[PDB]
């Protein structure tokens, strides 16, 4: 809803450069902010540019739009360091918000090939032992129906197979 | 050279199975042509031969077992494709399943798989809207009739779906004109009676030596001959060595082949598996052979009692009850004209030289006994579950082996943009274009519409039938109705719900002012337009 | 040397199992080729050979009966470990347990079980979505059919679950081009067919040498010769030796050896168990022996006399009721066309020189109580409890190893970054990273969110279906609302409660209405965005 209304905001002074700037980073904030779904952060935002002057709220909007966010989150659920960065210089401040937001880090995708494949192997059986009983069957059904070249073929495949 | 090698496989195949292939054939002999072999024929000393049979009606009841219990089929969208394509695909497979030759086959491999074991119907694909422009292809699939005669499965193969298989045997026993249009419907009908179609599948398997390196490692060393190419880069990597994934690539290939002369078709290009897809009964290895068994056999014996035992009792009856007499060709030297029966005399007259008769047979009067005895062999050795759960569910392990087969082969298929129907469930038929993707609103980036074409698992979930649940939930509602207190929404939205779930021709009106109702105070949501407009001048109000 | 030792050990257990292995086939064949036993075709008068069993229609029962018995396998988060990766934990079990082939060996090990005792089955892992690019692998269970001579545990093992046993071999056949292939499959062909898969479980037995100092006591000479290097550091430590906590490692390897010749593989890795987890009938050690039992031995006799009573009572039909008479050759020496069964004559001729005839067997009619007694015997000492208890705790412990071993092998594998399924109680399917290295926004802290790996024990609880808690829910809120006042707030609840608990695509409207209201006066959370504002919307009109 915040969003919303940030929209009515743009339209109402749409209907300047510095503000568009300023809201184009906050749209990018809003887009990031999305990506986290953090619902209390909502709040955390507002209280933070409450807390904290508007200049320096837009500059870091200018400086970095979706590392905003994160920055934010943290100043506002930690109000005393947000106090504590407030009162040291805004250029070391800034210093201290870059190396914050880097130190979240982003894309850490060094490698996700494998770890340790093991000897995953199948297992395979051709009954040839159950063939050679089954030549020892088919040799006594024909036994029954006195199919001799069958009865003696089948024989000499029983007595080859050792 | 490969007609040798091809006819060895089929010989040992042959032989690992002639066991259950005699004894299929015993049994449907059995179950389809007559009750009495061959063995009790020698083994037997009545005349009059009566053969009356009551297994049919335990297989009719069986096979009614089965039909009141449908089976459907699922598809898991894999690779992280969206869940639609895959009910696209499910809407495909019921469309092809309701199709009439689909029950023609699954009737009649399931009604084989009760009496021998196997029906193993085969997948079938052909051209449709015959017109030289298109080339769509559908997907049916063919039973086999007495498939445990003209299907060989592969030895080594120890599977349910004998999906471990990679070839398969079909004969055919063709007659002259048999030969002539079945060669003529695939191939040339020069002929050389024993045709048959061997399918096999090949495979390609590699090593594939995956690397790594300080970036993500992409796949390096596909082959043997790849790492001498990259003898510096297997050396000079972040990472030399850590895996050797074997990635095979395997293809399916059908061959026709005559036992006599050379095969007269190499390999056929045909989906990716096997069309043939095995149904079993309760299957498995004894010894390291495979048996199947179904309820020929057992039911077999106890009929082979039952009708032994009523042809006796009817030899008994198949006689004059009237007594033979013994006497002397001179005893009756003067009357002759008498004891012929052709006449009724006041009195036997005979000269001076008190007689004995010949003892007809007599009912033992226990064949009562042993006759239920029987009776309740058949009728109860079979049956009691509320089914008999092997037959069941290895029909589910068809189904759903069946439901990767024809997912194969419709990936194998439909590139082309088509226009197919679509059964829902619920029977709702449906028209769904396929593809050609049509320019996107948000980019106008072509996004190939539906796109199936993909990798998707099929799983299939037995129970309760839609007709079954939504009956089931009928009553449920009633029930709620009748200890509803009334006034209460609650009262009513279940009685706008009730009218829904009802019939169609009979209470359609009343049917769509309840949904109309549902969809008014919000409880419905709006598909289409009117709809929207229904609520919209509901809430105004 | 190592060849020989291994074959030792085998022949070992093999001797030390031949009775069991022996009795077991002996079952089988009975159960499932014949039930006649050689000594039955021995000790036996019989010419009419028929097989009437009861023995399917009961494993039937039983079988239904382990089935309708869900059996859910949970891991305790140990060492302190969170419980969300433990419920990822059953959720990837409970998407294992699901698919078909791992109920298949189910279904199989438990017949198998139920006829001869064992069916331990095989776990497998296997290359999964075949490309170099990634090596992600997925672990599936395949049975052993007729495991009773295929697998051969450990003679010095003495757990149902056969923890204790460090070794077990596979058995399988080869033909000759068989064996070739084989070996190329895997290894270098010997020429010579059986083959054993003898695994290994080696450990490393230390005692550690556990030390302290005034600071709290950590692991100080770990092995034997580090107590030889800190023989100064002992006399300096201010406590010199408290205890000897033997820890260990240990793990499980493969190797593929064969009868005649040398193995052909030496030594593989594949996890840290044995993945052969087996099943037992009733059992346990008889003077110091493993014995395990079926419902196949007591059971078998009384099926063999039913069997031999009921060929009795055939053979007695068996025959002509005509009567076979006996006399003198020249006591007919002129009427020789009269005795012949080919006319029936008005009557019969004799000279000179009242006839004697064949005695017939006839039925004793005494029969009878011996057929219904072993009828009733035989269907009453298998069953009839609501379920043979031995049968599915036996399978529950059988379950916890078979999670166990998985628990292990994946912490074996799953240590890549993955995407895998979760299917969550009431089959609930969902997509969720292995890791998901996601940083907090809160802390900073990389906090890979699930980290399945860890160390977590098995513990089954057999009893209420999830679906029979549903059901048994719905009775007893309805119950609730026959008894409940209206109006109430609770009445409204307990509604809304029984409508959610509903069955899905039949009534999901009023499930989810319910589950907005239920939302909307707060008594559940809202969960997904519309619910939160729904919350609102209602709390401030």
């Amino acid at each position: 809803k915040r969003q919303r209304e940030l929209e009515q905001q743009m339209e109402a002074v749409k209907r300047t450069q510095q503000s568009a700037q300023y809201v184009e980073a906050a749209r990018k904030h809003y887009d990031a902010a999305e990506k986290l779904n953090i619902p209390d952060y909502q709040e955390k935002e507002d209280a933070f540019m409450q807390l904290v002057p508007p200049a320096v709220g837009a500059d870091i909007m200018r400086l970095f739009p979706e590392k905003s966010a994160a920055l934010m989150y943290h100043l506002g659920a930690n109000p005393e360091k947000a106090r504590q960065l407030l009162a040291m210089d805004g250029q070391s401040a800034l210093i201290e918000l870059t190396r914050l937001s880097e130190r979240l880090t982003l894309k850490p995708r060094g490698k996700q090939i494998s770890s340790a494949p093991p000897a995953d192997q199948p297992i395979t059986g051709d009954v040839s032992a159950a063939n050679k009983d089954a030549i020892r069957k088919q040799m006594d059904a024909a036994a029954s129906k006195g199919d001799v070249e069958t009865y003696r073929k089948l024989k000499a495949k029983l007595k080859g197979i050792r | 050279n490969r007609l040798e090698s091809i006819l060895s496989r089929f010989d040992a195949d042959w032989t690992a199975s002639d066991e259950a292939r005699r004894e299929a054939k015993n049994d449907l002999f059995f179950s389809r042509v007559s009750q009495w072999d061959d063995w009790l024929s020698q083994y037997t000393t009545l005349q009059y031969r009566g053969q009356f049979d009551v297994v049919r009606p335990v297989v009719r009841k069986l096979v009614s077992e089965m039909r009141q219990n449908p089976i459907d089929v699922l598809y898991r969208p894999k690779d992280g494709a969206r869940p639609d394509a895959a009910d696209v695909l499910m809407g495909m497979y019921r469309t092809d399943m309701r199709h009439n030759t689909a029950k023609i086959a699954v009737n009649i491999a399931v009604r084989e798989q009760i009496e021998a074991g196997v029906g193993a119907w085969r997948l079938v694909t052909d051209y449709e809207d015959q017109s030289p422009t298109s080339n769509n292809q559908v997907i049916r699939r063919e039973p086999i009739h007495s498939a445990c005669s003209h299907v060989i499965w592969d030895s080594n193969s120890k599977l349910m779906d004998k999906s471990d298989a990679r070839h398969c045997t079909v004969i055919h026993s063709m007659s002259q004109n048999g030969w002539e249009d079945f060669a003529e419907k695939y191939d040339l009908d020069a002929d050389d009676i024993q045709i048959a179609e061997f399918y096999e599948v090949v495979e390609k398997k590699e090593t594939a030596f995956i690397y790594q390196d300080p970036v993500t490692g992409e796949p390096v060393s596909y082959f043997k001959r790849d790492i001498k190419d990259v003898i510096d880069d297997l050396a000079d990597s972040g990472f030399i060595k850590i895996a050797e994934r074997q990635i095979k690539r395997r293809r399916v290939y059908k061959s026709i082949i005559t036992c006599t002369a050379v095969l007269k078709d190499k390999q056929l290009i045909a989906g990716e598996h096997i069309p043939i897809v095995p149904v079993f009964g309760e299957w498995g290895f004894v010894e390291d052979k495979e048996v199947y068994e179904g309820v020929v056999r057992l039911t077999k014996d106890g009929q082979r009692l039952r009708n032994m035992i009523m042809s006796f009792n009817a030899d008994i009856v198949a006689r004059t009850p009237k007594k033979k007499p013994f006497f002397w060709p001179e005893q009756i030297a003067g009357f002759e004209h008498m004891y012929d029966g052709n006449d009724d005399y006041p009195y036997y007259l005979l000269n001076r030289t008190p007689l004995a008769y010949y003892e007809n047979p007599e009912v033992p009067q226990a064949n009562a006994y042993m006759l239920e005895a029987a009776t309740s062999a058949v009728k109860e050795v079979a049956t009691l579950d509320l089914e008999t759960y092997v037959f069941q569910d290895n029909l589910a392990t068809a189904m759903r082996r069946d439901g990767e087969i024809y997912q194969s082969i419709v990936n194998d298929i439909y590139d082309v943009p088509r226009n197919v129907t679509i059964t829902l469930e619920d029977g709702s038929e449906k028209d769904v274009q396929l593809m050609a993707e049509v320019v996107d609103l948000a980019t106008g980036e072509k996004q190939v519409l539906n796109d199936i074409r993909g990798r998707y698992e099929c799983y299939t979930d037995v129970g309760p039938s839609f007709q079954s649940m939504k009956q089931q939930n009928r009553a449920e509602i009633l029930e709620l109705l009748g200890k509803t207190p009334q006034g209460t929404p609650e009262y009513q939205l279940l009685l706008l719900q009730y009218f829904t779930l009802l019939d169609g021709k009979g209470v359609e009106m009343m049917r769509d002012y309840a949904n109309k109702q549902l969809i008014q105070m919000g409880v419905k949501k709006p598909e289409t337009p009117e709809e929207q407009q229904w609520l919209v001048e509901a809430q105004q109000a």
